């Protein structure tokens, strides 16, 4: 996260993060979503550009973290992964469409004041929220600046940005499965998401009902933090059929 | 790298 | 959950925390 702060105790509970066994190190964000699953951006698991393939034993999800490094004994808790689902349409070849996979988790994770899950938007709460100039949350553990890391969790309240500005704004191919965020250049105000970000939840806090809900995953950007440019998010809404129905299916 | 080490349970 | 969305520390114990009112102003 690029220009953020340190995030509060307890101020994103259903922070995941995604942990290489061997080599040991921070792969990705991803967040919770029930006692079993976590939800994390396909690129995260798979990227063949980068010759990334992770199977299920190669991963961990660690649960309640704040620290980056440390192993925080008795608030984090650490699962292991029995099946990885990834969108079957996930486009790694051009754009990163539907970026979306599922983790279920080997045996449920038991919730405390540091790990509880978020909720996934209904098509309403979408509509009222997602709207330009609405602002969302973007936590994470990833990178400080484009070009070190951060000691704790990172966070940054950043406004989704009109369609149109968001596709003058690159010369990748955006889709209705996408969505983005930040800052314009005569705004003042700055921030976004940045490598090792990726699969992180954007969320915002209904003014409705007072939840949190998940409106988007970190999954692109050219550069971060960019005059100019901005960061994309995977339209959570938008691919929640495929959720349900890999939830519906596999428990 | 400068991760702290998990403990070995959840590395079997 | 039944309960997803609302954090122990915070929406639990009605607590703010400290920059959610920024979201909150911006949904007009
Ligand atoms: C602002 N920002 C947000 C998220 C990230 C993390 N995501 C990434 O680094 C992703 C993974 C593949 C390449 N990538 C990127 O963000 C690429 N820089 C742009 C790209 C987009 C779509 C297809 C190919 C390349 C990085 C920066
Ligand atoms: C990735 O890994 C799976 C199984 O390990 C393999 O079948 C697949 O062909 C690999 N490449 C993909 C999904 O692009
Ligand atoms: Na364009
Ligand atoms: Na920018």
């Amino acid at each position: 996260i690029v220009e953020g702060s340190d995030a509060e105790i307890g101020m994103s509970p259903w922070q995941v993060m995604l942990f290489r066994k061997s080599p040991q190190e921070l792969l990705c964000g991803a967040s919770l979503i029930s006692d079993r699953w976590v939800l994390t951006a396909a690129h995260c698991l798979l990227y063949p550009p980068w010759d990334k393939n992770f199977t299920e034993n190669d991963l961990l999800v660690r649960i309640g973290k704040h620290s980056r490094t440390r192993y925080e004994r008795n608030i984090e808790k650490i699962s292991m992964l029995e099946k990885i689902y990834i969108h079957p349409r996930y486009n790694w070849r051009e754009n990163l469409d539907r970026d979306i996979a599922l983790m279920k988790l080997k045996k449920p994770v038991a919730f405390s004041d540091y790990i509880h899950p978020v909720c996934l938007p209904d098509r309403e709460t979408a509509a009222s929220l997602l709207q330009a100039g609405y602002k969302g949350r973007v936590t994470g553990w990833g990178n400080l600046k484009e070009t070190g890391q951060p000691s704790v969790l990172q966070v940054v309240n950043l406004p989704i940005v009109e369609r149109p500005v968001c596709k003058d704004s690159t010369r990748i191919r955006i889709t209705d499965n996408m969505f983005c965020a930040g800052y314009k250049p005569d705004e003042g105000k700055r921030g976004d998401a940045c490598e090792g970000d990726s699969g992180g939840p954007f969320v915002m806090k209904s003014p409705f009902n007072n939840r949190w809900y998940q409106m988007g995953i970190v999954s692109w950007g050219e550069g971060c933090d960019r005059d100019g440019k901005y960061g994309f998010y995977t339209h959570v809404f938008r691919l929640k059929k495929w959720i349900q129905k890999v939830i519906d299916q596999f428990g | 790298g400068d991760f702290e080490e998990i403990p070995e349970e959840y590395l079997q | 959950e039944a309960d997803c969305g609302l954090r122990p520390l915070f929406e639990k114990k009605s607590l703010e925390d400290k920059t959610e009112r920024e979201l909150l102003e911006s949904y007009i």
